[PDB]
């Protein structure tokens, strides 16, 4: 600490680099494709938002594809003292994302709560959909843990890019939805 | 009972050892004729306290011009070994500077192993008459324990691949840190 981004450097200068060097060649094959896409497309498209829990009904999803004004018209429902993971779900298109992470603000009535931030990582451009799973970790529970709050999410990464930002409500219940 | 899958990635200043470290451990020799600038993906059979673990070896390029490309091996990988040559005190330097500051970011709760090569060099009279030149000697053991522990590392360890020597105490540790994780979550 503290940690400098890297230097700007398309994919297409990093395969020059050191152009005949097997060993190295074959580096870079191994973590960049084997890719084409509309060169009108985001660099980075995070697809949905995932709840993985053995104890929840079912799987919960935040699309991420939609109108993100619609997440301020309803809530989520949270059983309290339960434990999860998240799922992020993203594509990458042309270049490197260099060290993409999901910073989350947790309010309650205009007053910050909880700072959580996630380090997604750095991913090169494929056609398959990327998958991201958060360490396990546990829902609050009590009087004062247990009702609704108001999340600010965002995803950035080493560059200052906001790839999205959308805000949504919580709620933390005794039980589930159903 | 089926074999563990950990994910080890080596890191380090260029040409300090880190090729060669995970050739030798991978193949019990020591590559003298031709040394690949980075070493395909070896997954290597190893048994550490009576579990048996596949350790999926995953070498890098630490030049600067890949700071952006090397960071993709990142990402789920269970125990890393940040290395440092004992004949370069610079290398030593870039620990707490480049790697560490590199190595926490992309890996926020990865158990990191301070891995001493090139130890045979240590009392090496060629080694020293150059180091000298700079006011510069071999790193102490001593050097290298107190940068582990300021880097809050898992442990210290130094090994020679030339002579094949610590190698498997080292991989055996960095199995061991892989092999293991109050509460955590939105409090
Ligand atoms: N004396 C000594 N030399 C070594 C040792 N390991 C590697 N070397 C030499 O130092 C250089 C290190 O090369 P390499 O491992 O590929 O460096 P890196 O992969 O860029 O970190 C090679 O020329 C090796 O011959 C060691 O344990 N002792
Ligand atoms: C206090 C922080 C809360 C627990 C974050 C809750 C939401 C997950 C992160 C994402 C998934 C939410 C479901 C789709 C409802
Ligand atoms: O979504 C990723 C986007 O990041 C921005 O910084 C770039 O200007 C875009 O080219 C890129 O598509
Ligand atoms: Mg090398």
């Amino acid at each position: 600490v503290n940690y400098k981004p890297p230097a700007q450097k398309s994919i297409q200068e990093i395969q020059e680099l050191d152009k005949d060097d097997e060993s190295l060649r074959k580096y870079k094959e191994a973590l960049l494709g084997r890719v084409s896409a509309d060169p009108n497309v985001p660099n980075v498209v995070v697809t949905r938002l995932t709840l993985v829990c053995s104890t929840a009904p079912g799987p919960l999803e935040l699309d991420l594809t939609g109108d993100l004004e619609s997440f301020k018209k309803q809530s989520f429902v949270l059983k309290e003292g339960v434990e999860y993971r998240i799922k992020i779900s993203f594509r990458v298109n042309r270049e490197i994302v260099s060290g993409m992470k999901y910073i989350q603000h947790t309010y309650r009535k205009g007053v910050k709560i909880d700072k959580t931030d996630y380090m997604v990582g750095s991913y090169g451009p494929r056609a398959e959909e990327y998958e991201f799973l958060t360490p396990m970790e546990e829902a609050p529970k009590g009087m004062l843990a247990r009702g609704s709050y108001n999340i600010k999410s965002r995803f950035t990464d080493d560059d200052r890019t906001d790839h999205l930002s959308w805000e949504w409500n919580l709620t933390i219940k005794k039980e589930w939805k159903d | 009972m089926a074999a563990i899958r950990k994910k080890l990635v080596i890191v380090g200043d260029g040409a300090c050892g880190k090729t060669c470290l995970l050739i030798v451990f991978s193949k019990d020799q020591f590559p003298e004729v031709y040394v690949p600038t980075v070493f395909e993906n070896y997954v290597a059979d190893i048994e550490v306290d009576g579990k048996q673990v596949e350790l999926a070896l995953w070498d890098t390029a630490g030049q600067e011009d890949y700071d952006r490309l090397r960071p993709l091996s990142y990402p789920d990988t269970d125990v890393i070994l940040m290395c440092f040559s004992i004949d370069s005190p610079d290398s030593l330097e870039n620990i707490p500077e480049k790697w560490t500051p590199e190595v926490k970011h992309f890996c926020p709760n990865v158990p990191i192993i301070l891995v001493g090569n090139k130890k045979d060099l240590r009392n090496d009279e060629h080694t020293r008459r150059e180091l000298a030149k700079m006011k510069q000697e071999p790193v102490k053991p001593e050097e290298g324990r107190d940068m582990a522990n300021r880097i809050g590392a898992f442990g210290y360890m130094e090994c020679s691949a030339k002579t094949k020597d610590g190698v498997r105490e080292v991989f055996e540790m960095a199995t061991r840190a892989a092999l293991q994780a109050k509460k955590s979550g939105c409090l």
